[PDB]
């Protein structure tokens, strides 16, 4: 298997590949989350250099992970699908074994854990 | 386990499933629901080897729920039944096969038709107006051959089912402790509380 | 499907000074199910005492058989059968069924009326005589009885002491066997008085 | 899982005041066929240990190779290979015992019973048994197969407990072993007349005797035995 | 077909005093109707004031004892020479046995020592690792002969206070090491009389806060 | 067992080892497998000791009763009685018997009776577990009309080899000589026959 | 074994015997067939002593890890399901277990799950499990009402194990009693059948089949 | 069992141990395995205990009736023939393995009978589980022309080999000597090398220890 | 067959015996009386191998009726029970044993006491205050251990029996179709029609 | 099968019958059971034809590879390779093989490898079903340092007898002579050997 340590420390203590991943996020369309007294709203910019789009079918920016939890994102779209698919699988696996849907904190911790794992594993960015 | 039936009428599918769970010479439970909702308009009843039954049902349930979330869409009964069959067809040549028989009752919203699928542990699928697994069928199939009509109402279906349960309660050697009855139609899945 | 351990039960016998003792539990079960708490396994024909463990239908049958044979003996001989002689009759009768045997572990106890000697003997299901100065054991807790007796026993115990010894041998053997217990009876036997005592024991 | 094909019968042995004696016949039986007659079943390891093997001969030859290779390995980077770091009987035994139990645990046994006889560097006598199941035990006398039934009773008359060992000479002990070998030849239908014997002594070292024979046998009384009951002539 | 198990006979016995514990076992080793050895010990000092016997199939018993001794060695290496408490030993041994749940060690295992309050402790195990602390336990071939005796003489079962109408039980009390050794010796001589696999010798390991002592007694050799 | 019977010029000689076995244990190392059913009609026994003894005992009874009524029986007659018992009870016997006797009309005769209870009249016969190993030898070395000393040598060498290879066979080599002269018992110990 | 656990007005009763057998050999009269997983969770043991003992203490380790990771005591549903999913992996290998996972949580209330080695998992109000289960059922069922006082409930549980200890040859020794409430579990003693039988006979006037 | 027979100058001697087993349990520690068939024909028996007793008693009975009918002392070959034909008829299902010996008007005789009906003749014989231990001694020490006292020693030594080395054999040595021109001497417990040692403790109980529910006088009279 | 019970109270013996007869997966009959009157004050219930049961019961019935006519007298329950036991004890070592278990309830007129005898197919006899054959006892013995008293009335006995049947109807796996109950007392044998 | 290999003064001779059998049917009456694994290392095959062929084919491959790297292998080496295959796969083989070869240092050598995969170096060796019947004969007639003609006669007579008694053996007698001179194939038809 391809094994290279891609995320590594530099002399100043930074992991440049992680920081460069942040720049990809900074380049992504804006997304915002505001929580009310009795709700949460997720808002998302969609850049307008694209007309002739088909809005029916184009992947929407907010994804349902389970019927009670949603995930939005800024950054590389193709990357986001991988995190969403894993999150959706874990959501069903949690219901199967614990007989209760995920807490938002749990689901977040899982997704966060996946992201961290890709920062100290060989062969991946 | 043992008794699971299904009848498809004009506008709904009705599943009836025995309530007893017996291990040895003891009825451990008389209120067991041998069914899982796979999607809002699809219900699966099941019977077979202890443990295997629920483990399989819940595994299928998890898989269909995952699909629903991923596509924000509900698989047709035909699609679900085909997925289930394939899963069982794999299982039969495994190291340890799932020994579970199932009925899948669903309302297809695109066609506005109810649908009943009978599938045994080998992955043998058939669509039927009425179906059963185990010894049940040896009494009920002949009775439904006689009294069943394709244009029946949900209420006519329930009475037809009451006949089946009456016969089983007369001639079956074991006390299966009555049935839980569920109706699957255009408005989803509901449970008849008095039967 | 092992006939000697379907019903369960035990018998033990001991000699003392000018006395003998024979004891049995009261259980009759069908494997795990206990059924009767009143199934005595010791019988007597005149002054000769016979205990029988094993398949309960054969226990009953053999009692009825030895009553039959000892009654006829008495009518023809014009005297009660002695234990040495009865022991021989038991052996004859079991070996007669050599290839379709009664599934039992009989034990004989008594005091010879002429010589005054105490006497005990045990038998396998096929009639072999096990004679002994000290003690005889039988039943589903026979291993346990062997262990109790072999440590607890000493020769020439007085009737009141022998009672304590045999009762303790039986009770503690019974409590390590699932198929023995549910009551107990002890017979203290002297030349011309016999005392029967029911023991208090655990009922599980 | 196996069945033994070519087999060796009893290995017998005992301790005496200064050392140990061990013996075994030279036969490789093939069922009831007495097929091979030049088979050495005592294998010396160095000048302080003899390993006697019964049971399957194909597995015995495998063990020979293991022991021969063990010697080679012990010599590697070992300046004291013929001195303080020479192979002890206790080392050789624990190795075989380890292998025997591993093989039984993998359901593929070496179909043998083994006795390791020798003298440790401190002068102590070593005698221990191990078999196909990995079962081990020590005793002043040890024998395999028929030997356990017929030799041990004879050898135990000489050494019945630990305290009898200093009182037993090599002359007495060898007499008993040689006598035991005769008895087994009378009575074991898978035995041969020819055998080997080895003495390991804390003073005289290893004496290995080949091509011995059972002698001084009583057969004369056979002529008087007629019929099986009533026959006179 | 190859049968990977055998039966080496023998029998063992653990009794726990107030500030001591004994673990006894005969020294006879058999297969079928033959004696392999009249003195082959099967009760061992494993360190940290823990004695152990694994009775039944000797090859399995030796492997187990070997592995537990080795477990004690690594417990020291990994936990700053900490003493392995008897309760911790028992639990470790459960995992050793249960690790072979589907190809078990054919042994009844007993260990003895002192608990962490200085009180005598005996633990017994079934072949796959079920374990229980007890005042009293016999294991092996003659366990059925010995155990009911110990119920009567150690825990005073079925014994009542004279005159009390069988209403007041004989009161429980600890026994001296002198009394316990008497009960052990009598247990084994009785067992020797009536069980063919039991005989030759008896070797008792006693455990106090001062360490591990031994005592050996002849048993009948027939 | 290794057994054989050999006709020759003056009569017939029977020979046998002396090993009785229960598994690999030798229950008897000095057995006598050459058995008299009449003055000059003998048999060699192989198979189950119990079966062959019970049979020989019955045959001896029959021939004693035959003798009382009709005089001396022929060797053929003796062999027929053996056969009748062996054939009719073939399901419950393990007996391979060689019958050998001396008439004055018929001289030496050998009949062998294997497991099925068939009868086979032959110049010589070999039987028992040890016989397998000397078919080669015996076929190459047997001649008709040998002398007493030649026949004793043939039997001694043959059974020596059978004993050498068959672990079930062993002990001494017993022989019985049947001629007009009478009945002679011979024995040969290991130290002689082993080193032939 | 005989074990039981039932739900009622005032929580959960759990009662077990203490006998262990090797065939007809009574191996022990003093076995602990209840395992305390946490202050609000109990597990009962029937079948293979080792299997139950080993996997139910293992269960406790898994429950402890859950509350470290989720900062919250595990639900009875989830605890029972860890054990049942574990045994289902071993299905066919020959594990022998009849267990009941009993406990209270805020979200569930008092809850009992029957879990066995064929992989069966059932929520329920009453279960008896073991070789003496039928005997325990007979008494328990005939005297059971939801409204029983804690005092009467404890006795019924104890009396039901007694019934089975008496009739079932493979049950006995002593009874171990537990009560589980909103505040957790409470132990209610070890009761030797030696004395309990005679005490109950006298005080209750039952067991007339027995020579008094 | 271990049993033996040894011929000497002027007769024959037989011996046996006194252990009886049920599996690994010792049922009888002092059972008599030397059986009288007639006054000067005795039989040592191994195998199924009831079978050896019954078959020995039955033939013993028929020998007595024969002796009376013929007005002659019974011969060993008669007992041998009657025993073997009986046992053969039963195809081994009567598990009696017998060493038959005695003196009669014809001389002194020694035979063995297996269960199955096969007979052997010899100067020294052994049967039973301990027969190999015994035979090892006999093969080591037997010679032609033994005296009575030498034969007894050899025989009892052969039984001892069984007692010590075979788990199927133990306790005592019984001997019977049948010399020509003399009464047979049955030497019951000729050796007793397995006397139980003094117990450490008396277990005699305080009177009243045992809880009692009822008493009653039992009537044994008419 | 399967369920047969018996309770002896102060002044009567009560036998309860299931009504179902099942062969395969079919209940052929739900009104079967598993009992024979042996004499006016002796009743025998029975369960076991199909065919054997009735054949045995009727054979015993014929024998006791013959005795009654010959002696113009009624055998005591003890005498009848001993005759029955011996017949079964013979049977067990026959070529083909009767596989029948029985309860014998009788009122002994000479002693004015009710008597209940339980005898299995091996000829194992016991006199009991209450008895059962088959799996029945695994539920009822514990329950009767608790609620039974020796001085109960016939009516208390019937209520105690209703408890037993209720428990069996709750926990038994098979539908035994209720029981026929019969009372044996000083006035003979009568049947309770509503149970 | 009947097979044997015999060392003598000038080298070694291998011999074999030619019968291959499936039950009582002779699948091949002219089989060649003498098989070359090297110029002057040959073997006699007995047991399963498939097993022994597969084995010989593997051994020939090994010795060809040995030869390419280290020169000519010894007969001991060839026998060791046979053993390794037979021993390590003892559960799945029915092969009784005799290995025979000619060195110039070691002259003629014979190693026999029975079912277990043990190795036995011998002056001569016999194997196969037919060998049982000639143990007697061969032990009595074998001498060391025989001439070529004497050895050919010993083998011819021996296998003649094995064939006479063993129904599994038969056909022709093939031999292979291994000396310094080279390799010689001999054959002997029934009409010759039957009437020896
Ligand atoms: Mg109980
Ligand atoms: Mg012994
Ligand atoms: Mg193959
Ligand atoms: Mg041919």
């Amino acid at each position: 298997g391809y094994d290279r340590a891609l995320s590594i420390f530099s002399p100043d203590g930074h992991i440049f590949q992680v920081e460069y991943a942040l720049e990809a996020v900074k380049r992504g369309t804006c997304a915002v989350g505001v929580k009310g007294k009795n709700c949460v709203v997720l808002g998302c910019e969609r850049r307008s250099t694209l007309k002739l789009q088909d809005t029916r079918i184009t992947p929407s920016k907010v994804s349902k992970i389970d019927s009670h939890v949603v995930l939005s994102f800024s950054g590389l779209n193709a990357d986001s699908r991988i995190l969403i698919e894993k999150a959706r699988v874990e959501a069903q696996s949690h219901r199967l074994t614990l007989e209760d849907p995920v807490t938002v904190e749990y689901l977040t911790r899982y997704v966060a854990g996946v992201q961290q794992r890709y920062t100290q594993s060989g062969g991946v960015r | 386990m043992d008794i699971i039936l299904g009848i498809r009428v004009q506008d709904s599918v009705i599943l009836a499933s025995s309530k007893a769970v017996t291990r040895g010479i003891s009825v451990l439970k008389d209120s067991d629901d041998k069914t899982r909702q796979l999607s809002p308009h699809t219900l699966m009843s099941f019977a077979g080897e202890a443990g295997d039954t629920v483990q399989f049902a819940e595994y299928i349930q998890a898989n269909i729920q995952l699909y629903s979330i991923r596509e924000d869409y509900e698989l047709s009964p035909q699609a679900v039944s085909s997925f289930v069959r394939q899963e069982l067809a794999k299982s039969i040549r495994s190291r340890r096969p799932y020994q579970v028989n199932v009925l899948i009752g669903g309302y297809d919203k695109k066609k506005n038709k109810p649908e009943l699928y009978q599938i045994d542990y080998l992955g043998t699928k058939v669509e039927l107006p009425y179906g059963a697994h185990g010894y049940s069928g040896f009494y009920t199939f002949s009775l439904l051959d006689h009294h069943y009509r394709p244009d029946m109402t949900t209420e006519e279906g329930l009475d037809l089912l009451k006949l089946c349960v009456q016969e089983l309660e007369k001639r079956m050697p074991m006390d299966f402790k009555g049935v839980i009855v569920k109706i699957v139609d255009k408005d989803g899945i509901r449970q008849v509380d008095d039967f | 499907s092992d006939p000697s351990s379907i019903n369960g039960g035990i018998v033990v016998a001991m000699t003392g000074k000018d006395c003998v003792a024979i004891a049995c539990d009261l259980r009759l079960g069908s494997q795990s199910l206990g059924v009767s708490n009143k199934f005595e396994k010791i019988f007597h024909y005149g002054h000769v005492f016979l205990g029988i463990t094993g398949l309960a239908t054969d226990v009953t049958t053999l009692n009825e058989m030895f009553r039959y044979k000892t009654n006829l003996y008495k009518l023809k001989e014009e005297r009660a059968i002695e234990p040495e002689t009865f022991t021989q009759l038991v052996s004859s009768s079991l070996y007669e069924r050599r290839f379709g045997p009664y599934f039992v572990g009989p034990v004989v106890a008594g005091i010879n009326s002429k010589s005054g000697k105490p006497f005990i003997a045990g038998f396998d299901l096929i009639g072999c005589i096990d004679e002994a100065k000290d003690f005889i054991v039988s039943g589903t807790a026979s291993d346990q009885l062997f262990g109790m007796c072999e440590s607890l026993y000493e020769p020439n115990l007085e009737p009141e002491d022998l009672f304590e010894t045999i009762s303790q041998a039986l009770l503690n053997a019974a409590d390590r066997d699932a198929l023995s217990g549910w009551g107990a009876v002890v017979y203290i036997i002297k030349k011309d008085e016999v005392v029967k005592r029911y023991l208090k024991m655990r009922q599980d | 899982t196996q069945q033994p094909i070519v087999t060796g019968t009893s290995v017998i042995s005992m301790k005496y005041d200064n050392g140990v004696i061990i013996a075994a016949d030279n036969l490789g039986s093939y069922g009831s066929l007495l097929r091979f007659n030049g088979v050495e079943r005592l294998i010396p390891v160095g000048d302080n240990t003899v390993v006697g093997i019964s049971g399957d001969i194909s597995d015995m030859q495998h063990i020979e190779r293991l022991l021969k290779d063990l010697v080679t390995e012990n010599a590697y980077d070992n300046p004291l290979a013929d001195a303080e770091e020479a192979l002890e009987p206790s080392y050789i035994f624990e190795y075989l015992a380890t292998v025997m139990y591993q093989r039984r645990s993998k359901m593929n046994p070496l179909w043998n019973a083994i006795i390791v006889a020798g003298v440790q560097s401190n002068g102590d006598q070593f005698l221990r048994y191990v078999n196909l199941l990995g079962v081990t035990y020590s005793s002043p006398t040890l024998a395999t197969g028929f030997g356990a039934h017929m030799a041990n009773p004879l050898l135990r008359k000489v050494v019945d407990r630990e305290s009898d060992i200093p009182k037993t000479t090599v002359q007495v002990a060898e007499e008993a072993i040689v006598n035991a070998m005769r008895v087994l030849y009378y009575r074991d239908a898978r035995s041969s007349r020819n055998f080997s014997l080895a003495i390991i002594d804390k003073n005289t070292g290893l004496t290995f005797k080949k091509n011995l024979q059972v002698e001084n046998m009583k057969w004369d009384f056979a002529k008087d035995i007629k019929g099986y009951g009533t026959q006179k002539i | 077909q190859f049968n990977p198990y055998g039966d080496n006979g023998g029998t063992i016995l653990g009794i726990a005093g107030e500030d001591f514990a004994v673990l006894a076992g005969d020294t006879r080793n058999i297969t079928d109707y033959s004696i392999n050895s009249r003195y082959e010990p099967k009760v061992f000092d494993c360190g940290d004031n823990i004695v152990m016997s694994a009775n039944g199939f000797a090859a399995d018993g030796d492997a187990l004892v070997k592995r537990f001794k080795n477990s004690v060695k690594w417990y020291h290496f990994d936990h700053n020479d900490k003493k392995l408490s008897i309760n911790s030993a028992a639990r470790n041994i459960q995992h050793l046995l249960y690790g072979k749940r589907f190809f078990p060690y054919y042994v009844h295992t007993i260990i003895a020592g002192l608990d962490e309050d200085g009180k005598g402790a005996v633990y017994s195990f079934d072949p796959v690792g079920s374990y229980e602390r007890e005042q009293c336990r016999a294991g092996g071939a003659a366990a059925s002969l010995i155990m009911p005796f110990l119920d009567n003489q150690v825990n005073f079962k079925n014994q009542y206070e004279p005159g009390t109408n069988g209403k007041v039980k004989k009161p429980l009390k600890y026994l001296s090491v002198e009394e316990v050794i008497k009960l052990v010796r009598d247990s084994f001589t009785s067992a020797t009389e009536r069980h063919i696999q039991v005989g030759d010798g008896l070797e008792i390991l006693i455990v106090t806060k001062d360490g591990v002592r031994k005592e050996f007694y002849e048993l009948k050799r027939d | 067992t290794s057994i054989m019977a050999v006709t020759f010029k003056d009569g017939v000689i029977l020979g046998a080892d002396s090993r009785t076995t229960t598994g690999a244990y030798i229950a008897n190392r000095v057995t006598d497998k050459l058995t008299r059913v009449h003055d000059k009609i003998w048999c060699c026994r192989s198979g189950s000791a119990a079966d062959t003894q019970a049979i020989a005992d019955i045959v001896q009874y029959h021939l004693e009763l035959y003798t009382s009524q009709y005089g001396t029986p022929s060797t053929e007659t003796a062999a027929s009685v053996f056969k009748e018992l062996c054939y009719e009870n073939k399901d419950n016997l393990t007996a391979g018997i060689i019958v050998a006797g001396y008439d004055d009309k018929n001289k030496g005769e050998v009949y062998t009776i294997p497991l099925g209870g068939s009868v086979h009249k032959l110049p010589y016969a070999i039987a028992g577990s040890g016989s397998t190993f000397i078919y080669g030898y015996c076929d190459k070395n047997f001649r008709e009309n040998m002398s007493k000393e030649e026949t004793v040598d043939f039997i001694k060498h043959s059974l020596s080899q059978a004993i050498k290879w068959d672990g079930s066979s062993g002990g001494v080599i017993r022989m019985v000589v049947l001629t007009a002269a009478g009945v002679e018992r011979l024995i040969f110990y290991p130290d002689e026959y082993e080193q032939l | 074994t005989t074990t039981l656990a039932f739900r009622f007005q005032g929580g959960i009763i759990v009662a077990v015997d203490s006998r262990a057998t090797a065939g007809n050999w009574v191996a022990s009269q003093t076995v602990k067939k209840v395992i305390e997983i946490n202050p609000f969770l109990l597990g009962t043991m029937a079948g293979g002593a080792a299997d139950c003992q080993f996997w139910e203490t293992w269960l406790g380790s898994q429950c402890r890890l859950h509350e470290l990771r989720e900062k919250e005591r595990i639900s009875v549903a989830a605890a029972s399901k860890i054990l049942s999913n574990l045994v289902y992996q071993y299905k066919g290998a020959g594990l022998s277990m009849g267990t009941m996972i009993c406990g209270y949580t805020r979200k569930e209330g008092p809850t009992i799950y029957y879990v066995d080695s064929d992989g069966t998992r059932l929520k329920g109000d009453i279960f008896c499990v073991g070789s003496g289960q039928t005997f325990a059922y007979g008494v328990l069922d005939s005297n059971y009402k939801w409204d029983l006082s804690v005092e009467d409930a404890l006795y019924l549980g104890k009396r039901s194990i007694l019934a089975a200890a008496h009739r079932d040859a493979y049950s006995g020794g002593s009874v171990n009693l537990y009560h589980v409430t909103e505040d957790g579990w409470i132990y209610h003693g070890n009761h030797d059948v030696g004395e309990l039988f005679w005490k109950v006979k006298e005080e209750e006037g039952s067991f007339n089949n027995v020579i008094g | 069992t271990t049993i033996v027979g040894v011929k000497f100058n002027n007769g024959v001697v037989i011996a046996a141990d006194t252990r009886s087993t049920q599996g690994p349990i010792v049922a009888d520690k002092n059972c008599a395995k030397l059986h009288r068939i007639s006054p000067k024909i005795w039989c040592a028996g191994a195998g199924t205990a009831a079978d050896t007793e019954a078959v020995t008693q039955l033939i013993g009975s028929n020998i007595e009736l024969h002796s009376l009918y013929t007005s002659r002392e019974p011969r060993v070959v008669s007992a041998l023939q009657m025993l073997k034909q009986h046992l053969f008829k039963y195809q081994g299902h009567i598990g009696a393995y017998l060493i038959v010996a005695g003196v009669d008007p014809t001389g002194s005789h020694l035979f063995s009978i297996h269960a199955d009906g096969s007979t052997d003749v010899g100067y020294y014989l052994s049967l039973g589980s301990g027969s190999l231990a015994a035979m090892a001694v006999l093969e080591s020490h037997w010679k032609q022309d033994l005296t009575k006292e030498e034969a007894i020693k050899l025989a009892s030594d052969a039984i001892q080999a069984g007692i010590w080395n075979d788990l199927g054999s133990g306790s005592n040595v019984d001997v019977c000597v049948m010399e020509i021109g003399k009464d047979a001497e049955y030497l019951r417990n000729y050796l007793t090398p397995n006397v139980r040692e003094e117990k450490q403790k008396s277990y005699k109980f305080p009177r009243g220890t045992t809880a009692v529910l009822k008493e009653s006088i039992v009537n044994i009279c008419d």
